[PDB]
């Protein structure tokens, strides 16, 4: 695996066996599964006051207030229709399946229910998207707290969107292996003819962030993407808004996967090593015969 | 907030993923991970340098099977890692792919075998330390969770916290003794045959009698061979004589498709219905070093605890693990272990001169409902509990004293 | 390399000048045949330690005796990936300390590596094979941690155009 | 298992307090009559005039060999190592083919103990003397270094 | 190069 | 003149019988090994198994065939040669350490062992009792005691110590000899004694050596130094400070020469002019040999390039740590024999290596 | 004693030394060799990439590759390669313990000597650096303050006139048009005769083949007749495996292209234009002193015979009273490194470096301020 | 042989008497340097006939036969067969590699097996590759006298590497992957 994928495998696992267990006709059992995600995200799978016939998903992200405000739910209403009801007490986003009205092709439904975060994400996105597409400039932009100590300031103009990452890694090792792989992350514009300007920067913030409360310091980086209108249209935008939502998570991975790959290499500069102290070792005049366990030949 | 811990159960033929707080396992996978393998020369360490981005072209779990371009290796041998760069992609993937979690916001319970030796802790704190960065780490043995799981299907008043947990897994079979939640750790016995064992006896019993079984699947038939006809004898040669004299019930048929034209093999199930799980009370089946029954390992195990904490752990044997999913396994164990404990009890009458007559010990073998995953369940428990984030080893033990920090576990003193 | 040609002179002068071990059973302990570096039971048997550097940051630290000698090294760390590199690179050469007969599984406090050459290693084994396995070591680890360095930023290229490319 | 008695009667180190441990003796005369080393001020005004054959000679001329005082040993270091550390690079082996071996089997104790701290360069010239007094002594030189009780 | 001739 | 490798393991030490036709060596374990000489070739006669520690000390009685074998296990046995098997009589020698060299004395009554108790054992028969008993050396001492070396008039002991001290003991034992003759080391001769005491603080002494006739005493150190001590000069000093490795073994080929071996692997000769009373290095008594070279064939080519990706020009290769001499005693030597940490021993002799160097001049 | 390292790094041959000396210490092909096969024998020298005189003694199992392409790298993972194998394998010598003074043509990506300077800086951690542009460097070696280089370099060809020591930058002109071009070029015209060259170790025959028989004709048209009407102008040549090949009229086909790019297919103008150009470019008040005081540099002007045709083209293109001396020494091949060894001893040098706190400090947009 | 043994007048067909053929092969049989010189040599004068005695004391002699048996693996038109020599077999082998690597193939060429033990088949092929080759390669033949056994003789030389235990077929590996292991673990 290389890049993330934005589906996540829990939810269509339990939806998945909850539809096929309900759509053979079996009596329905209960159900209660919480667990996380990426950036903090926490998800809860129960039922609504011990109804073992509806199976509430319910969803608590980090851009808490960005989705409350007006239009930021637009995507979320377009995409899942009626399961969309009345978040769960102590979460933000909440849908809920009637185990008796699911429609036919369960196929459907399950695989836009594993995408609730990034569909989350993707609809307090698109605001901008056509902020950009309608021809207005200056409209709205703000900064997307994305996760705790890291912000996403989104900006929409006449012809371009504008996404910086304030980006810092918590390990001391992430930070200095990191501070290689944002550096080098301006090298990969020669991969293809067709990719967002992308501009570094971690000596001063850049001049986007200088009227708002995106994350600045002496340890954080920073990273612009600047979308024109051949990455935002309205054919290319999934993409567009799948890489800018798992970009910090990739490289994250990716950060952690170095090691790993390192370390092979560090094996093989050992039994390199070994091979020359082997040149110590006097070669025995004669060596008794052995079998594949170790026991003497017990033959010629 | 906090997010809940991960709890990642690895064994030699399956791992559990999930989310501590839960009642079952998220994901039940293969341990087996399919990489690119093809014919090189040189050392392992040597050939595994891959150029590029070409070590993260590899898959696990269920994927890891279906792949049949790919070479599918096993990282885990009996319980303990012996390869510890598939291991690292295998954690890697199961992290980052399956939890979804991102290693930095949870703590993790592993788990282990009672002989693990203190060089896989140590590299398995190094790994889960320094290259994901876990804020805490607990290494718990696999079968003291496993007594945690039976508390769900017994009834209220006697779920007891002592009792003989009997972890039989893919790689190894371990044999517990819990008192009052302490872990009798000096009387652990620990064999290396289980489940895998059964599977190569089995596929060799029907290599030397069948025909028409692909090569490729000789080993995927002895496990549908094994866990669907197999059941535990109560005698072994009366069962020979019985399936010798009336072939025609005691002999059945197994179908199987080849999954390379899509045709049907079938084949006959006979002796290997009941000398598959005979291993378990002839160890010497199958690794002739052993000799012991797991009766007698069983009674060995309990007779050396103290002595007034002997006669509740007889009560509450509680099995685990898949290879204890046999009929009538517990049944054929407990019959044993009620002889031994009878004919040691009348032994002790009679030399005290015949006049008392002590209480029977009672013996009891638990089946449960959660045995195929009770490892998991009962890790699931402890890393949901506020007292877990207290025995954890945080990050700054680490960043501070080292590896080493993970190098004791209850099976030895010091 | 040639930037560390009298560097290398003076270290490997120093290593034999020690190294000439002897058999020697232990004074403190009845029948226990233990290095006598190791234990630092008796102060009659340890010479003085010799400290070979460099610069204020890359030195050898030789501490002898009558059966061992101990040889610490503290290799050149430029910046932080350099570190973590020789971090992580030391310790895979620990990990495999019985295959390196004459290897230390922990480093001496405030050195990177180390290594300990008791009397049965300059019996059974080589001397000068010896003293040729520690400066092959100390000439050609910068070399390779350098090496790594490079691959640690070859990673990262491929990565940026790996993501980059889908866009 | 665990033990659950007292086992803090472990930790106490008797054998620092034996009695049939190893004392490095010094002689009575040696112990009394401390010698004061080099004097500071010739080397320092054989330095300023320009001359350095007679620098180091004068640097060489008495060493705190015999004493046990930490200061004088320290100041005595710190005046041959600044000797040694001025020489040019060519005048380095005219220098040392002017000694008796007692000479350089004491340049090379004064060498070994300027490499445990070091400066910007003077481990740059040390290594070029350690070239040098090698080539002159031989390994006996080190070894006589190593195996000394008395460091100077 | 990046654009006009290759490199 | 010959080299004859027993082993690849090191020797701990050896001894020779009276007419020099049988070897008793350390095989680097617990047995001693007797080998005899058969023409041309060794030929292993006689195992002597008796220790729990491997042997550090052997030494062999010319004119009563008894040897002595002290091990690591606070042990010496002396093994008396039965028909045609040696058996061993146990020696209580009282000590809690280690013991590390033991030397007969010159008329066969005594011996002496030097452990690493910081004592020396003075061993003799009590025919009262057929007891082997012995008596402790142990004021002065401070650490192990390496060599031993005793003088000719059968009371005077030269033992070096790790406390980097050379001294001359007196082993009188007024129960199996006379009181001893006025020495040039002094007339008190009780014992346990002190005649002499060497002036160096550095460097431990693995090697002691008394003159043919008594008047001198040589030693060597792990400084690279080897001294003399001159009786008749009122006990004066006369060090080399060598610039090579330093020397394990020694011994007096004449009253004016001593060869010394060491971690260099050959002999070198050292000479002593009282006219002056200093030491002079008389050179290399090795001639560097050219070691020839082998084709590799095509098994060992691979096998030593997939496994692995002579140096010295000596007989020895590794450290020599015990020089005999084979004929001629100590007044006029003409063979001495080294046995080193490479199982090896090589018979030398003092003619022919005078004879292939002109250059080298024994006083 | 401590110098800075002189490492030219140009597109086809690396040349790298110690400052103050006559003569580059290590001179080797830029290029790195990867296998295209899999070893079968056991322990027989299994390594990832062959760079330098390795690769081109094992070329025959190896896929050639150069990292600098155009006088532009093009490929980072190499020239790391590249540079760690001059500091640890051909100097062998520490990176930290000297500056460093690299080359660059004029005219090149910001992005280049950016990353150049990273590179040096983050990876080899040396104290100082410096990024010079070859034809002044040549300059100075050829010990002169006035003059127009023409530097042919292997990658790239470049001309940068020079008056008192003030640099032009608006007179200065790059063409890519040098021994790689030509290189191919033979290739493509060998085919004519039934030679077939296709892969990189048959491209480095055709390299050896061009460096050692091609020449420059002072008359084109002249040396065609010649070579068609009699057999008199024809080389023979002995490739790696015994095979002999005999080229006539191709001879001086080959570096003729420099002059008429219009043979491969290019729209620009020959070296000689390109120099008359870069002149007249100049104020007109100094062009005689250029005019007498042309420079030539670089392997690719070693053909026999160029001086000769260079003089001949300028003499028709300017004015029939300017006096036309084409300053070309028997040294040229080294004259960008001889300069560097010079231009890194001098003392007026020693405060233009820039300093690692300087990168420190201002990232490594520093190359802009400090270099030219 | 037996093909051509017939037109002298001895008939072997039974296969027990293909061993007393063999047997006749590898005692008698050479390979010529010359072919068509000593065709015409063996063909005017009775100097290279050789007699060989059978199991049941009956002596057979041939002449001619001696060196046509070896000669068809230079010119396999004899049995009939379309393929080139072995000579121009291992010539257009080394043609088929790269330009770089030939001169270090033409001074390097290795016979084994028991066919090759033909008395003056080294020269043989020295004389008919130096034909074909350049006049400035060298061509060595390295024919040693232990070539039959060779093959074994490396397979012990591998087999006794530290790092052939890394290259195994474990039973372990084999009994979860069937036979087509073989095709991933060895070429
Ligand atoms: N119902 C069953 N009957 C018999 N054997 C079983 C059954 N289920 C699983 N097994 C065996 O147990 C092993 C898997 O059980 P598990 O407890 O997951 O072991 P581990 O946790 O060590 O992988 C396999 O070898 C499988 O063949
Ligand atoms: N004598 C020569 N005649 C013709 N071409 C040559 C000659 N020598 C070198 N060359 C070619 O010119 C180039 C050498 O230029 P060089 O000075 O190495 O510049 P760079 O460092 O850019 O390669 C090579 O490509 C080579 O093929
Ligand atoms: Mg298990
Ligand atoms: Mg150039």
């Amino acid at each position: 695996m290389i890049l993330l994928e934005v589906n996540n495998r829990i939810i269509e696992e339990t939806l998945a066996l909850k539809f096929e267990n309900a759509a053979a006709g079996n009596k329905p059992e209960a159900v209660e599964v919480t667990f996380a995600d990426f950036d903090g995200v926490l998800y809860h799978i129960s039922n609504p006051n011990g109804d073992k016939t509806k199976v509430m998903v319910s969803i608590s992200l980090k851009f808490y207030k960005e989705l409350q405000a007006h239009g930021a739910d637009e995507l979320l209403k377009r995409v899942y229709g009626s399961f969309l009801v009345n978040p769960e007490s102590g979460y933000n986003v909440s849908l809920l399946y009637d185990l008796e009205n699911l429609p036919a092709s369960k196929d459907s439904i399950v695989h836009q229910a594993g995408m609730l975060k990034r569909n989350c994400f993707a609809s307090v996105f698109e605001k901008y998207f056509q902020f950009q597409e309608e021809g207005k400039e200056g409209e709205n932009r703000a900064v997307i707290h994305y996760r705790d100590d890291e912000t996403m300031y989104v900006e929409s103009k006449k012809d371009r969107v504008t996404v910086v990452f304030s980006t810092v890694f918590k390990d001391d090792d992430d930070v200095v292996i990191g501070k290689v792989f944002m550096q080098e992350f301006k090298e990969g514009r020669r991969a293809s003819h067709t990719a967002p300007q992308v501009l570094f920067s971690h000596r001063e913030p850049p001049l986007e962030l200088k009227d708002t409360d995106a994350a600045v310091g002496d340890n954080i980086g920073y990273i612009t993407f600047v979308l024109f209108p051949r990455h935002t249209n309205a054919s290319a935008r999934d993409n567009t808004i799948n890489l800018i939502h798992t970009f910090r998570d990739y490289l994250h991975y990716h950060i952690k996967c170095s090691k790993a790959y390192i370390h092979t290499r560090m094996r093989a500069k050992t039994s390199d090593f070994l091979k020359v102290l082997n040149r110590a070792r006097p070669d025995a005049e004669k060596k008794e015969m052995k079998t594949i366990t170790g026991k003497t030949f017990s033959s010629r | 907030g906090r997010l809940p811990a991960c709890v990642v159960d690895c064994g030699t033929g399956y791992t559990k993923l999930g989310y501590a707080g839960n009642t079952e396992p998220q994901f039940i996978i293969p341990s087996c991970i399919a990489i690119k393998e093809s014919a090189k020369v040189g050392d392992q360490a040597q050939r595994r340098v891959m150029k590029g981005v070409d070590d993260l072209d590899f898959f696990i779990g269920d994927e890891a099977i279906e792949k049949p371009t790919y070479a599918t290796k096993w990282p885990i041998r009996h319980g303990i890692v012996e390869d510890w760069d598939l291991m690292e992609r295998f954690m890697e993937q199961v992290i980052f792919k399956y939890l979804r979690a991102e290693p930095e916001d949870h703590y993790f319970l592993l788990t282990e075998p009672p002989l693990n030796t203190p060089e896989n802790r140590e590299y398995t704190a190094e790994i889960m330390f320094e290259s994901f960065n876990v804020p805490g780490l607990y290494i718990a043995v696999q079968a003291v969770l496993a007594l945690a799981a039976s508390w769900t299907s017994r009834q209220v008043g006697e779920r007891t916290l002592t009792g003989t947990v009997i972890d039989s897994g893919d790689g190894v079979t371990h044999v517990i003794p819990v008192a009052e939640g302490y872990v009798i750790g000096s009387c652990i016995k620990h064999i290396p045959i289980a489940g895998r064992d059964i599977t190569y006896f089995i596929q060799q019993l029907l290599r030397d009698r069948e025909v028409g079984i692909p090569p490729e699947q000789s080993l995927e038939t002895a496990k549908a061979v094994k866990e669907r006809y197999s059941y535990v004898c109560p005698d072994l040669v009366k069962e020979f004589n019985k399936y010798d004299t009336d072939g025609s019930k005691w002999i059945k048929q197994y179908t199987g498709i080849n999954a390379i034209s899509k045709k049907e093999f079938s084949i006959d199930v006979g002796y290997e219905r009941f000398l598959g799980p005979e291993i378990f009370f002839h160890p010497e089946f199958a690794n002739p070093d052993f000799t012991q029954p797991i009766s007698e390992v069983v009674d060995e195990v309990i007779q050396n605890c103290p002595i007034d904490v002997r006669r509740p752990l007889y009560k509450n044997i509680v099995l685990s693990g898949g290879s204890t999913m046999f009929r009538d396994f517990g049944r054929r164990l407990q019959r044993d272990l009620k002889r031994t404990v009878d004919a040691r009890l009348k032994l002790s009458e009679e030399l005290s001169g015949g006049r008392l007559k002590p209480k029977p010990i009672d013996v009891q073998v638990i089946t449960h409902h959660m045995q195929r995953y009770a490892v998991w369940f009962g890790g699931s428990m402890l890393a949901s509990t506020p007292e877990f984030y207290q025995v954890c080893h945080t990050k700054k033990d680490y960043e501070e004293i080292g590896p080493s920090i993970c190098r004791h576990n209850p099976v030895f003193g010091v | 390399t040639a930037t560390l040609r009298p560097y290398l002179s003076a270290v490997r002068a120093t290593l034999q000048a020690a190294l000439c071990l002897e058999n020697f059973s232990s004074q403190v302990v009845e029948r226990h045949n233990k290095p006598e570096v190791e234990v630092r039971s008796s102060k009659e048997l340890l010479l003085q330690p010799v400290t070979i550097s460099r610069n204020e940051k890359e030195k050898v630290l030789i501490e002898g005796s009558i059966n061992s000698v101990r040889v610490s090294i503290a290799v050149k760390q430029a910046d932080e990936i350099e570190k973590i590199l020789c971090h992580k690179f030391m310790r895979f050469m620990m990990m495999r300390a019985e295959n390196f007969f004459i290897l230390r599984r922990k480093p001496v406090e405030g050195y990177d590596i180390s290594f300990l050459i008791t009397n049965f290693h300059t019996e059974q084994m080589y001397k000068h094979k010896l003293v040729d396995f520690v400066i092959h070591f100390m000439e050609e680890i910068d070399k390779e941690i350098s090496e790594m360095k490079l691959s640690v930023n070859a990673r990262a290229r491929i990565v940026a155009e790996e993501f980059l490319k889908n866009f | 298992a665990r033990n659950t008695l007292s086992s803090r009667f472990r930790r106490v180190d008797i054998d620092e307090f034996d009695e049939n441990k190893f004392v490095d003796e010094q002689e009575e005369a040696a112990a009394a009559a401390a010698e004061p080393g080099p004097d500071p001020s010739e080397v320092d005004g054989l330095l300023r005039q320009g001359d350095m054959l007679r620098a180091f000679h004068a640097a060489l001329r008495n060493s705190p060999v015999n004493t046990k005082n930490q200061a004088v040993k320290e100041r005595a270091q710190g005046v041959v190592l600044k000797v040694l550390t001025n020489f040019k690079s060519s005048e380095i082996e005219q220098a040392v083919q002017s000694l008796d071996r007692n000479g350089v089997d004491l340049l090379m104790k004064y060498i070994y103990k300027g490499f445990e701290k070091p400066t910007e360069n003077s481990s740059a010239v040390l290594l070029q003397w350690h070239e040098k007094a090698l080539a002159v002594g031989g390994l006996g030189s080190i070894i006589r270094v190593l195996t000394a009780r008395k460091t100077v | 190069w990046x654009a006009x001739c290759p490199a | 003149m010959a080299y004859h490798s027993f082993l690849v393991e090191p020797i701990s030490c050896h001894a020779w019988n009276k007419d020099r036709t049988q070897i008793a060596i350390c095989p680097n374990n617990h047995e001693v090994h007797i080998y005899e000489k058969s023409g041309a070739k060794w030929t292993k006669v006689h195992e002597l198994k008796e220790h729990n520690g491997q042997v550090t000390g052997i030494d062999w009685a010319p004119e009563s065939n008894r040897i002595v074998t002290c091990g690591t296990d606070r042990n010496a046995y002396v093994w008396t040669l039965k028909g045609r098997t040696w058996k061993p009589t146990l020696v209580i020698l009282r000590i809690n350490r280690a013991a590390r060299c033991v030397r007969w004395a010159p008329n066969e009554n005594k011996f002496a062992v030097g452990s690493g108790s910081r004592v020396i054992s003075i061993c003799y028969f009590e025919q009262e009792n057929d007891w082997w008993v012995c008596k402790h050396i142990k004021k002065p001492i401070r650490s192990t005691v390496l060599s031993l070396d005793w003088h000719p008039n059968n009371v005077l002991l030269a033992a070096g110590s790790c406390d980097f001290k050379c001294r001359i003991f007196s082993a009188y034992i007024k129960e199996v000899e006379e009181r001893p003759a006025p020495t040039p080391w002094g007339s008190k001769m009780p014992f346990g004694e002190l005649m002499f005491e060497s002036s160096s603080s550095c460097g431990w002494v693995h090697g002691v050596c008394f003159s043919a006739s008594g008047s001198r005493v040589a030693w060597v150190s792990h400084d690279s130094t080897v001294c003399l001590a001159d009786a008749d000069k009122k006990m004066a000093v006369a060090t080399l400070a060598s610039e090579t490795l330093p020397l394990l073994a020694l011994t007096f080929i004449t009253d004016n020469s001593l060869v010394a071996a060491g971690h260099d692997c050959f002999p070198v000769l050292f000479t002593y002019d009282a006219a002056a009373g200093m030491l002079s290095f008389g050179g290399r008594l090795d001639v560097p040999k050219q070691s020839s070279q082998r084709g590799l064939t095509a098994r060992e080519r691979f096998q030593n390039l997939d496994k692995k990706a002579a140096g010295l020009d000596s007989l020895h290769k590794n450290s020599v740590s015990q020089i005999s001499v084979l004929s001629g005693g100590k007044a006029k030597c003409s063979q001495f024999c080294t046995t080193g940490m490479d199982g090896g021993m090589s018979i030398w002799d003092v003619k022919s290596l005078e004879s292939a160097l002109k250059d080298l001049k024994i006083k | 004693d401590i110098a800075a390292l002189v490492v030219d790094n140009g597109s086809g041959m690396c040349k790298a030394g110690f400052a103050g000396d006559d003569a580059p210490r290590a001179v080797f092909p830029s290029i790195v060799g990867r296998p295209r096969h899999q070893g079968v024998m056991v322990g027989m020298g299994q390594k990832d990439s062959y760079v330098g005189d390795e690769a081109q003694s094992k070329r025959g199992i190896l896929t050639l590759k150069y990292p600098i392409e155009h006088g532009i790298v093009t490929n980072w993972d190499d020239m790391e390669k590249i540079w760690h194998h001059t500091f640890y394998n051909e100097l062998r010598v520490a990176p930290e313990e000297h500056p460093v003074l690299l080359t660059e043509a004029p005219l090149n990506p910001k992005a280049n000597r950016e990353k150049m300077t990273q590179i040096m800086f983050e990876t080899f951690n040396t104290p100082a650096m410096y990024v010079a542009i070859q034809a002044v460097l040549s300059l100075y070696a050829s010990g002169r303050t006035t003059g127009i280089v023409m530097d042919s370099g292997d990658g790239v060809t470049h001309t940068v006139p020079i008056y008192e020591g003030y640099a032009l930058p608006h007179a200065i002109l790059r063409l890519d048009l040098a021994g790689r071009d030509l290189t191919d070029y033979l290739m493509k015209i060998l085919t004519e005769r039934g030679y077939s060259f296709t892969t990189t170790a048959e491209r480095e025959i055709v390299r050896d083949i061009k460096e050692k028989l091609c020449y420059v004709a002072l008359d084109f048209e002249q040396e065609m007749a010649t070579a068609a009407s009699s057999s008199s102008l024809e080389k023979s040549y002995e490739l790696p495996d015994g095979q002999v090949i005999t080229i006539g009229n191709e001879r001086f086909r080959c570096p003729e292209a420099l002059f008429q790019p219009s043979f491969l297919g290019m729209e620009s103008c020959g070296i000689h234009e390109t120099t008359f150009n870069s002149i007249m470019k100049c104020d007109v008040d100094i062009r005689k002193d250029l005019y007498a005081n042309t420079v030539l540099s670089g392997g690719t002007t070693m053909y026999p015979g160029i001086a000769d045709r260079m003089q001949k083209e300028i003499t028709a293109l300017a004015p029939s009273t300017m006096k036309i001396k084409i300053i070309a020494p028997p040294e040229r091949k080294y004259s960008v490194w001889i300069g560097g060894s010079i231009l890194a001893s001098l003392s007026t040098f020693q405060q233009m470096w820039i300093s690692k706190q300087e990168y420190d400090e201002s990232g490594p947009s520093i190359v802009h301020r400090k270099c030219f």
